[PDB]
């Protein structure tokens, strides 16, 4: 009966996405603009109520200005409202930036927080005190006047809950958050590094205290040292474009980054200097006391006769991530569901941890030393 | 300097084959050794028994005297070649002086062997690590630690080979000075590690004594089957 | 196996195939059948036939349970009287029995309004009682008094799955989505199975839904035989209302049986362990005194510093500093330092008449006034400081003993709720037919009586608030008369169960929007909060209503309503643009802990430039908190480096540094858009400890 | 299902939410 | 990476040569032994089974190396003469030294020594052959041993050679026997692990090899057979494949 509900909630969601002046004034304004509005660059201000622009394609003209609101908010650098007929400057373009911001911004908190992961708590505790921390109680910061940590490089063997982690902040939060795969800088362009790294972290400054969250460009810490004999291609003046963004001059402001990586050796190491990226988080294989855990979280909400120990797979074999304990908990029950049964018993389970460990596979000692 | 060769020092001042050539050592079996006042007493985990096989031959605990236990780590063929070059020295030894071998005169040879083994040109190092205990002067117990490098390192207890630190970390939490030995301690103790160790599967384990005065004894795995009973007993009281 | 030698027996009607295949399709029953029951489309023509045929009702209520049907269904059951740890059980008990009987029970608990639906009801409540995963047969259980001796017949052993999950669950759902006459059969027979069991803070919570008078004398006698104690005499004395601590202390007047109960349930026990301990474990420093007391002059910033400085509580120093502060202060400011004395201390009984003694009597109307206004700060037992500011009063018109009326019986009106005192209310009859034409004559008047009325039993309609009633409708004058007569009204319609004095006042108040809004303060004071949502789609439509301060009431009700449930408390009200509509929600995130959700609606709220709106920022801005803290405190001295928010911020500074006690003075705030005489009352929303 | 009736009955008053404004949505240096 | 010689370990610390020495041994002729009392046998797979050979050496695996004892042998061929050679002259010279026969662990050891010394030194190439050992002593009866490059060996009841052999392995744990120590039984073993393991259609008899040992009166005879009687064994297991579909 609750689907109902749900399907309402979202449905109503989106009515409310759908629930998104002067009689003669505004009238006005609609003549002080020309409807077919357009995009120029201030190039000068002589303030004497004419000023010269430039276009998209490079006519530069004495247009006369035609104030509403203030005039002088608008700067050379900001763009204008020009007409077609005189191209005359209409007035109040609040300032807009690319089409890539709000492709990189997540408006949602779609998952949970620290309680859907299983045991991690000393380093989840790490990432707790510097963003945590430093957001919701940031007393002793200012009260032993001790500045808080700016960077997180998250690393380790893959399928830790890396994402997990990066969701799991991604919900308890209530600064401003952005999402980056930031290795989609592969154009043919030259330059076109720094214009999406400049108009990102405008945009981070501009808005409120926030999160820029790059995530996996482990590939990109291309070696400091050349391409070999003739390599130059773009892709190291854009990662040390980024590296003079973050820790040049400009001060950093309330501007936090947390990183992910699968292997770590292959970076750069001009970037994971302290101050620069300042944490660094070991995500391992992890023990045997918290896959209890990982099994309870994917043994939560699903039909388990309480028969079947999920220990005795654990004292089985010790070394696999939380991804193959949820594999493991979806594919026995998938073997339960062969025959339309209710529960599941211990042989889906074996032949579940059978099938999902054909991983690793070598060869052939050691083995023996012995 | 690189991970190639032994004898090029690093440019911060290490040698990396030498805490490489441990790291063979820090990834095989677990075996422990402690000593009580009277009775000295150690053991290897892992059995291993692969069901078609003898195991007699296998054996990781030998001796080289009548006084002397053997043990190691690492890889086995290094462990051959050491204690077979160390019977000939400890009756070498026993050729011209006439004592029962100390312990400390066979692990200085253990070690002087390693280390002049290292330095030359190109002898890969022995991946091993020995554990040698015994008592001979006035039957007071010792046990003392080999290592790559060729460092006899005298100890009370100890543990080696895979995840040796909580082992010893289990030594630490233990280790009690009183009382005394009391074999019964120190066979009780012998129960407790093999409980903490690594897999602790109950029919794996594989231990010898020595009283000081008697010769090695194999045991059987009933008597340390009621002692892992009563080691459950024990548990159980502490509830 | 295959179908074909068990699926022709369906063809035969002959008794004897029938009464052995019914218990061979019995053991096949444990999976149903081999599959989905494609058995349907032949065996419905066997309806008609009628020995075992009970056993024929047990097979076609198994395939009409085993597809789909909702009253044909258990019809079998009810014609079967079932008869003749298990899977078999679990299957025809628990999934067919309890969604089967669960239809049974909606379909018959909609349909007619019998005893054999109560027989399965019991049977299935005793399977279930077996099967003992209670929560989903519990909350199915409900809607089926039935509930009581469901409770009563399956507590004896599990304590807090039915305690804690049961009584938890359902006590939040039934405040939540259920309507209110089924919470009192929640609360009485959780006073029955509760009363069998221990830990009595549970009944005490019974006692805070309930208000029940025979709950606290059985918890003291049960209290007693279980002797922490003086601590709960405090969440005791904080968890009472105005009446049964009156009723309490007249009944144990009588009784008592140690007498201990009288020193700790009535007051000065509360309050004894805590300012020595306050001043014990808390060790605050004196840089606020000076810094925080130091953010410049003008005798209103200054004369709220001494506010400030004086709700500082390292002891009672902003009280003794001197002289010349109080000088340089004017008429309700020296209401507001006169009773600030008052608010530096609301203990030390012996030392608030050693204090305040100076300022009694003395040359000036505002400094005795508002000392007889800090005498009924500082206690609620003391009632030897009446008298003294009682006997003077009378004035007849304007004189100076109302305004020790305007302290005195707003101060007696915070030192005493009884079962209902009468003769402070014939005194204040000479008060409302006094009528000054200073407001807070009658202001204090109906929030006094109300603070005493607060809790009524149903509200009543009483001769006192009916005189209320038809001396306000006498003079339609100053009409903040006729907004804080109403919120005495409403007051005393506080104690409301089922109340009618909505449409009772409704039928003598209504009129032209005064009394509308009366009748709109009614509607909101009678109206606390449950599962109730037509009166908030009544809200939806009568919050579009032209005149815009019923707007302002009624839309205010939200925080009182829905205060539990309060993740549906962020609404569009800041998307509106009715601009005391965003005072409302302005208003309605209040004081608790706060989360960033609230903060973050405070990055707008914060940012607004009437000086009434950017006054009332950080009035709750600093509640909802009680750097960080002091982040949007500096942010609004970059919002505003006026005199306004320059008293905003000290509001705020103060703040910085369903109990009816904290949920009238806000209320009494709520007219903040005035003179610094309705601001020499503005420190009379005692709430904290 | 108490689940149930939390959820349904909170988004099912978030509707009459949405339902309130659905209902209430009804030069000199210059030009 | 870290490969350039034998010497010196790995990062982690592993070996090279070590491995790639038993994947040398992988791609090699399969051999096995069985368990059995009163006697001993052997299994070998004929290399290069090609119409124009000779077949004069009336042994091509199998190597009586003292008297009491024979050897099969996998890997490279010619390291395996170098190994025969001075095995043969290790047991010779103890029986010089002692007059007794060698009790074969010692010789075992001496052998596993001589792989190791090329183990650790530098810079040469470590001995690329396992191989088997059958014999007997008057301490422990028939015996069964496999060396391996490392210097490493096994005492084994049911033994191991390379890729071709570890399904072998799998029918030797899963058809174990004890107790039944007649020769004929473990031939028939035998030849359903070559069956199954070999390629050869049907197990054409001049592509097999099989010798024994049994302890007779006092001589220890070694017995590597003829064609005839491996023919009838043939002959033997196909009827019992008959038997076996007896079951259709």
């Amino acid at each position: 009966l609750e689907r109902i509900k749900d399907y309402l909630l979202m449905e109503e969601e989106f009515i409310r996405n759908q629930e998104q002046k002067q009689e003669e004034e505004r009238s006005k304004v609609d003549d002080l603009r020309g409807t077919p509005m357009s995009v120029g660059t201030l190039e000068e201000i002589i303030d004497d109520n004419h000023a010269i622009v430039s276009t998209s394609v490079g006519s530069e003209h004495y247009v006369s200005i035609l104030s509403f609101v203030d005039k002088d908010l608008l700067e050379p650098g900001c763009s204008v409202l020009l007409n077609h007929k005189v191209h005359a400057v209409i007035g109040v373009l609040m300032d807009d930036t690319d089409p890539l911001v709000t492709v990189m911004k997540v408006e949602k908190a779609p998952q949970e927080t620290y309680a859907d992961i299983g045991g991690l708590d000393n380093q989840i505790q790490e990432i707790k005190e510097s963003v945590e921390l430093p957001l919701t109680h940031p007393e002793y910061y200012e009260e032993m006047g001790i500045k808080p940590p700016k960077g997180v490089i998250l690393y380790g063997p893959p399928g830790t809950g890396k994402t997990l982690l990066a969701k799991a902040v991604a919900n308890q939060t209530s600064a401003t958050f952005l999402r980056v795969v930031g290795s989609e800088l592969i154009q043919k362009y030259l330059g076109d590094g720094p214009k999406l790294v400049r108009e990102l972290f405008r945009v981070a400054e501009e808005h409120a205290p926030s999160i820029v969250f790059i995530d996996e460009i482990d590939a990109i810490g291309t070696k400091r040292y050349d391409s070999n004999s003739g390599g130059e291609r773009e892709i190291q003046r854009t990662m040390l474009e980024l590296l003079n963004q973050l820790d040049g001059f400009d001060s950093r402001g309330d501007v936090k980054v947390i990183m992910a990586t699968n292997r770590i050796e292959t970076l750069d190491p001009a970037l994971i200097r302290p101050g620069r990226i300042d944490r660094k988080i070991e995500f391992p294989l992890p023990d045997e006391k918290t896959k209890k855990r990982i099994f309870q979280i994917h043994t939560s909400r699903m039909t388990l006769a309480d028969d079947v120990t999920l220990d005795d797979l654990i004292m089985a074999k010790d070394d696999l991530s939380g991804a193959d304990i949820k594999a493991i908990c979806t594919e026995a029950g998938l073997m339960a569901l062969r025959e339309r049964r209710m529960k599941v018993t211990n042989e889906d389970f074996k032949k579940s941890k059978e099938n999902v460990l054909y991983k690793k596979q070598e060869g052939t000692p050691e083995g023996l030393y012995l | 300097s690189y991970d190639r060769a032994i004898t090029v020092f690093s440019p911060d001042g290490h040698l990396f084959q030498v805490e490489y050539a441990q790291e063979a050592v820090k990834k095989g079996s677990t075996a422990v050794g402690v000593r009580g006042r009277d009775i000295v007493v150690l053991g290897v985990e892992k059995k291993s028994v692969a069901k078609l096989q003898d195991e007699r031959t296998v054996r990781k605990i030998c001796a080289l005297d009548d006084n002397v236990c053997m043990a190691f780590a690492g890889l086995t063929a290094d462990a051959r070649i050491v204690i077979n070059r160390a019977r000939v020295e400890c009756q070498s030894h026993r050729l011209t002086v006439e004592d029962p071998v100390t312990v400390e005169y066979i692990t200085r040879y253990i070690a002087s062997l390693k280390q002049r083994y290292t330095q030359s040109n190109g002898r890969r190092p022995f991946g091993i690590s020995a554990l040698i205990v015994g008592f001979d002067f006035d039957g007071t117990p010792r046990l003392y630690q080999t290592d790559p490098s060729g460092t006899y390192h005298a100890w009370k207890a100890n543990a080696i080979g895979r995840g040796a630190k909580s082992v010893r970390e289990f030594l630490e939490k233990n280790y009690t000075d009183e009382a005394i030995e009391t074999d019964d301690l120190t066979i009780k103790l012998v129960i407790k590690a093999l409980l903490e160790v690594v897999q602790s599967g109950g029919k794996n384990i594989e231990l010898a004594v020595m009283r000081r005065d008697q010769s090695l004894k194999i045991l059987n795995p009933e008597e340390i089957e009621k002692y892992v009973a009563e080691i459950e007993k024990e548990k159980e009281e502490n509830e | 196996r295959d179908k074909a030698p068990v699926q022709p027996q369906q063809s035969p009607a002959a008794a004897p195939g029938g009464t052995d295949e019914k218990p061979s399709g019995k053991e096949r029953r444990d999976a149903g059948d081999k599959d989905k029951e494609q058995e349907l489309s032949e065996e419905d023509k066997q309806l008609q036939d009628e020995l075992y045929r009970p056993a024929l009702e047990e097979l076609r209520r198994q395939i009409r349970s085993s597809t789909t049907s909702m009253t044909s269904v258990p019809k079998p059951l009810k014609f079967l009287r079932p008869h003749y740890n298990k899977r078999f059980a679990a299957d025809i008990i628990s999934v067919l029995a309890m969604t089967m009987s669960g239809e049974r029970e909606c379909l018959k608990y909609r349909l007619v309004g019998a005893g054999e639906v109560a027989k399965e009801w019991q049977e299935l409540d005793d399977a279930e009682k077996v099967q003992r995963e209670p929560l989903l047969t519990l909350v199915k259980e409900i809607v089926p008094l039935l509930m009581e001796i469901e409770q009563v017949d399956m507590l004896e052993k599990d304590i807090d799955e039915n305690a804690y999950a049961k009584v938890c669950l359902y006590l939040t759902s039934c405040v939540n989505y259920v309507p209110e006459p089924e919470n009192s059969a929640l609360l009485r027979c959780a006073l029955g199975v509760f009363r069998k069991f221990s830990r009595f803070p549970e009944a005490l919570r019974l006692a805070l839904m309930l208000n029940d008078m025979e709950l606290v004398e059985d918890i003291f006698t049960s209290c007693k035989d279980v002797v922490m104690l003086g601590r709960h005499g405090v969440f005791l004395e904080l968890s009472e209302d105005v009446e049964e601590y009156e009723d309490l202390t007249e009944i144990m007047s009588n009784v008592q049986l140690n007498s201990n109960f009288l020193a700790l349930a009535r007051e000065l026990d509360i309050m004894e362990p805590k300012v020595p301990d306050d001043i014990y474990k808390t060790h605050l420093e004196n840089n606020r005194f000076g810094g925080s007391g130091s953010q410049v002059d003008s005798a209103r910033m200054n004369l709220a510093s001494s506010f400030v400085n004086g709700f500082v509580n390292q002891d009672k120093l902003l009280t003794d500093d001197g002289n010349k502060w109080l000088y340089k202060n004017k008429d309700h400011g020296m209401l507001s330092a006169a009773a600030s004395l008052g608010m530096i201390l609301l203990w030390d009984v012996d030392g608030g008449l050693t204090q305040i003694d100076k300022y009694l009597y003395s040359s000036e109307d505002y400094i005795k006034s508002g000392a007889l206004l800090a005498c009924g700060i500082v206690n609620s037992g003391v009632r030897n400081e009446c008298d003294p500011a009682l006997a003077l009063l009378s004035d007849y018109v304007l004189h100076n003993s109302n305004t020790m009326r305007l302290g005195s019986i707003f101060g007696l009106g915070l030192a005493y709720a009884g079962s209902n005192r009468e003769d402070v209310l014939t005194l204040l009859l000479p008060v409302m037919g006094d009528s000054k034409s200073s407001m807070e004559v009658a202001g204090v008047t109906a929030l006094a009586c109300g603070m005493i009325a607060v809790g009524s039993c149903n509200g009543d309609v009483t001769s006192t608030i009916l005189q209320t009633i038809m001396e306000k409708s006498e003079t339609e004058l100053k009409d903040t008369y006729a907004r804080w007569l109403p919120l005495g009204l409403g007051l005393n319609h506080l104690g409301k169960g089922e109340a009618i004095e909505a449409i009772l006042a409704a039928l003598e108040v209504v009129s032209e929007p005064f009394r509308s809004f009366a009748n709109t303060l009614v509607d909101v004071c009678a109206y606390a909060g449950s599962g109730n949502v037509l009166k908030v789609q009544q809200l939806l439509h009568i919050c579009s209503e032209h005149f815009d301060s019923k707007e302002k009431e009624e839309d205010k009700d939200k925080k009182e309503k829905k205060d539990k449930d309060k993740k549906e408390a962020p609404a569009d009200m800041g998307a509106h643009q009715g601009v005391a509509v965003l005072g409302i929600a302005l208003i309605a995130m209040g004081e608790e802990i706060g989360a960033e959700m609230a903060l973050r609606t405070f990055g707008h709220l914060l940012r607004y430039g009437e000086p009434t709106l950017r006054r009332a920022v950080p009035l709750a801005l600093a509640l909802i908190s009680v750097s960080h803290d002091a982040d949007p405190e500096v942010s609004y001295n970059s919002i505003f480096a006026a005199r306004l928010a320059a008293m905003l911020r000290q509001l705020a500074q103060y703040h910085a540094k369903k109990g009816t006690l904290t949920l009238c003075p806000y209320h009494s705030d709520r007219q903040l858009m005035s003179q610094v005489a309705v601001a020499g009352l503005l420190t009379v929303l005692v709430s904290f400890l | 299902q108490v689940e149930d009736d939390i959820q349904q009955l909170l988004k099912k008053i978030n509707e009459l939410t949405g339902i309130k404004e659905s209902d209430t949505g009804l030069l000199a240096a210059d030009k | 990476r870290y490969d350039s010689r034998t010497t010196i370990f790995s990062p982690e610390g592993r070996l090279y040569q070590v491995e790639y020495a038993m994947e040398a041994i992988g791609h090699a002729g399969t051999c096995l032994g069985i368990l059995a009392n009163d006697g001993v046998l052997l299994a070998a797979e004929r290399r290069n089974i090609h119409k124009l050979l000779d077949e004069v050496f009336f042994s091509e695996k199998i190597y009586k190396l003292n008297e009491d004892m024979a050897c099969s042998v996998a890997g490279i061929t010619s390291d395996a003469n170098v190994l025969t050679n001075e095995l043969r002259l290790i047991a010779q010279r103890y029986l010089l030294q002692y007059q007794e026969p060698i009790p074969c662990e010692q010789l075992v050891t001496a052998l596993c020594d001589i792989k190791q010394a090329y183990t650790q030194f530098g810079g040469k190439r470590p001995f690329g052959v396992s191989l088997l050992y059958i014999g007997w002593d008057k301490h422990y009866g028939f015996q069964l041993y496999q060396s391996d490059p490392s210097g490493n060996y096994g005492g084994w009841k049911a033994t191991c050679i390379g890729n071709n052999s570890a399904a072998a392995v799998s029918m030797l744990k899963q058809d174990y026997k004890e107790g039944e120590m007649t020769l004929k039984s473990a031939l028939a073993l035998a030849i359903k692990v070559l069956n199954k393991t070999m390629d050869v259609s049907k197990l054409s008899a001049e592509k097999v090899e099989i010798a024994t040992l049994t302890r007779e009166n006092g001589k220890t005879v070694i017995r590597v057979l003829k064609q005839k009687e491996v023919e009838q064994l043939i002959k033997k297991h196909e009827e019992e494949e008959a038997k076996a579909e007896r079951e259709k």
